[PDB]
C-alpha cells in the first residue's frame, strides 16, 4: 500500500456483406460486390446533443434536402496513377442545397457516407486503399512553411492527385503555393503503409467493386466553420497497380459518391463567396 | 436483359415528374426517381413509376 | 311527406392585436402598429395528409432551410401608383433553398405568411388594400385570348403594376404578350371594390403600418407543379391615394416579406431552368 494526499486546489496540480442498399433522401445506392462497410471508429454520425451545444441560436437541419448522395467527378485509374485526394466538406461545396447551407451559415457540422465505386472485369488486377483521414493536412511545395493558399487547399469536387516524387517550387516571382502530396509519404511525411491506422477499405478488383465508409463528425469542437476547416480527407491510393490482360493502356473509372449525414448549421448571414483559384 | 451470361453492366432507369426539361443526360436523370439496375444472375429489373400527379386522374 | 327511390346504380343519376412577433427559421418580424393578422379562410397551412397524398415517393421537407421569411424588392408608393401584384410561388423562385427545392422537384406545395410593411408618419394619408387571390388570373393586352407568355406571367420578386386604363397591344410583328391589369377591374374583369371577398387586410396609414396574411395551400390538387402554376396572387391597391402635408411628390416604400410554410416537394430530378424574359 501507499498513501496519496492532494495539497492543492486545482486538479491539474494532482499527480498523474456483398449485397447492400443505401437510401438517403431521394438517393439510393445498390451494390452486389461490396466488401462490407466500415463505420469510422465505430461511431455513427449524430446530431449535436444539448449537453455539447456551443452555439445558442436555433440550428437548421435541412435533412433530406442536403442529407443525400452527391456524385463527384469521375477520375480515371491507369497504371501510372499515384492516387487522388478530396477534402470534406470542401468536395461538396457546390452540391445542391448542402453547399447553400454551407455558405449561408457561419458554423456547419456533418458526418458522411463515402461510397467509392470501381468496377472491373474478372481479368483485371489492382487494389485501391481508400482512407478517411481526420485533419488530412498535406505538405506544400515551397521552402516557406504552411504556405499553401486557400484556393489550392480547397480544389472542390475534383480534388487533387498524389505525386511519385517531391518537387520543390522555386518560382519566387509567382509561387504555385500548391500541395505536393507524395504517394508513399501519404502527403504528410508519414509512410503510406501505416495509413491503415485510419479508417479505410481496400477495393481488390478480384473481390469487391466498391467501398463504403461512414465517417462521424470528428473535430476538437462540436461545430466549426465548414469554409475554414475540412473535417475529413478522403485519400485513394493504388496499393496494387492496375493491370489487364497485358493489353496495356487500360484505364477504369473511379466514381465517388458522398452523402452528408446529420447536417447542422448555425449562424445564418449573407452567403459566403470564397475567392476562386 | 437478353445478352449472354458473360455480359455484365449497370443501367440507370429514371422517371422524371413533369415540369422541367426532359433529362438529356444521366446527370439530369439521376435527380428524379430512378433505379440502378445491376445485370447479373437476375436479368430483369422492375422500376415502379409512382403516382405523382396534381390531378386525381390523368387524361388518356 | 314525399317518397324518394333511386332507380340507378351511379349516384350521379340521383336527384339533387398591434404588437406581434413572427419567427420562422432564423427570421423574425416584430410589429407594433399591426391591424391583427388574417388567416385566409381560417385554415392554417399544413402538410399533406396520408389520406390525400397523390405522389408515392417520399417527399422532402426542407423545414427551416426554406420555411423562413424572404424580403422582396421594395416598391415605392406615390400619388400616381395604381397598385402592384406578385405571384406565389413565382415571387420566391430566386430565394434561397426554397427556389432550389422548387426547381429541383416536379411537384411542390407550400402555404405562405405574407407581411406587407408600409410605415408613414401621423401626417400622412392613404390606404392600401392587400388581397390574397387564389388563381389570380390576369387579363392580357392583345386581341388574342390567353396569349400572355410565360416570361411575363412570372415576373419574379418584382411583380407587376396595375394600370389606370386598358391599352391594346397592336404590334403584330413583335407583340408584347404582357399582362394589362386594370386597377378598377382588378386585372380580371371584376370590379375592384368586390375584391374584398378574397382574404385581405387594409393598411390605413392612420391606424396600422403592416398587414399579415396566412395563406393555406389552396388548389384543386393536393400538390402541383410550382413552375407551371401560381397558387396565390398578392395584389396591393391604393384604396385611398397617398397624401402628405400638401408638399406633393411624397413617396413611401412598401416592402413585402413572404415566408413559405409547410413546404413539401416530390419528384426530384435535374434542376429546371425556365426560359427568361
Amino acid at each position: 500500500n501507499y498513501t496519496t494526499i492532494n495539497y492543492y486546489r486545482d486538479s491539474a496540480s494532482n499527480a498523474a456483406d456483398r449485397v447492400m442498399q443505401l437510401t438517403l433522401g431521394n438517393s439510393t445506392i445498390t451494390t452486389q460486390e461490396a466488401a462490407n462497410s466500415v463505420v469510422a471508429y465505430g461511431r455513427w454520425p449524430e446530431y449535436i446533443k444539448d449537453s455539447e451545444a456551443n452555439p445558442v441560436d436555433q440550428p437548421t437541419e435541412p435533412a433530406v434536402a442536403a442529407c443525400r448522395f452527391y456524385t463527384l467527378d469521375t477520375v480515371t485509374w491507369r497504371k501510372e496513377s499515384r492516387g487522388w485526394w478530396w477534402k470534406l466538406p470542401d468536395a461538396l461545396k457546390d452540391m445542391g442545397l448542402f453547399g447553400q447551407n454551407m455558405f449561408y451559415h457561419y458554423l456547419g457540422r456533418a458526418g458522411y457516407t463515402v461510397h467509392v465505386q470501381c468496377n472491373a472485369s474478372k481479368f483485371h488486377q489492382g487494389a485501391l486503399g481508400v482512407f478517411a483521414v481526420p485533419e488530412m493536412c498535406l505538405a506544400g511545395d515551397s521552402t516557406t512553411h504552411m504556405f499553401t493558399k486557400y484556393e489550392n487547399a480547397n480544389p472542390g469536387e475534383k480534388g487533387g492527385e498524389f505525386k511519385g516524387s517531391f518537387t520543390l517550387d522555386t518560382n519566387a516571382t509567382n509561387p504555385a503555393r500548391n500541395f505536393c502530396p507524395v504517394d508513399y509519404l501519404f502527403g504528410s511525411g508519414v509512410l503510406a503503409g501505416n495509413a491503415f491506422v485510419y479508417p479505410h477499405q481496400i477495393i481488390n478488383l478480384r473481390t469487391n467493386n466498391c467501398a463504403t465508409l461512414v465517417l462521424p463528425y470528428v473535430n476538437s469542437l462540436s461545430i466549426d466553420s465548414m469554409t475554414k476547416h475540412n473535417n475529413w480527407g478522403i485519400a485513394i491510393l493504388p496499393l496494387a497497380p492496375l493491370d489487364f490482360a497485358t493489353e496495356s493502356s487500360t484505364e477504369i473509372p473511379i466514381t465517388l459518391t458522398i452523402a452528408p449525414m446529420c447536417c447542422e448549421f448555425n449562424g445564418l448571414r449573407n452567403i459566403t463567396v470564397p475567392r476562386t483559384q | 436483359f437478353c445478352g449472354s451470361m458473360m455480359a455484365t453492366g449497370k443501367l440507370l432507369v429514371s422517371y422524371a415528374p413533369p415540369g422541367a426539361e426532359a433529362p438529356k443526360s444521366r446527370k439530369e436523370a439521376m435527380l428524379g426517381t430512378h433505379v440502378i439496375w445491376d445485370i447479373g444472375l437476375q436479368s430483369s429489373c422492375t422500376m415502379v413509376v409512382p403516382w405523382i400527379s396534381n390531378t386525381t386522374y390523368r387524361l388518356t
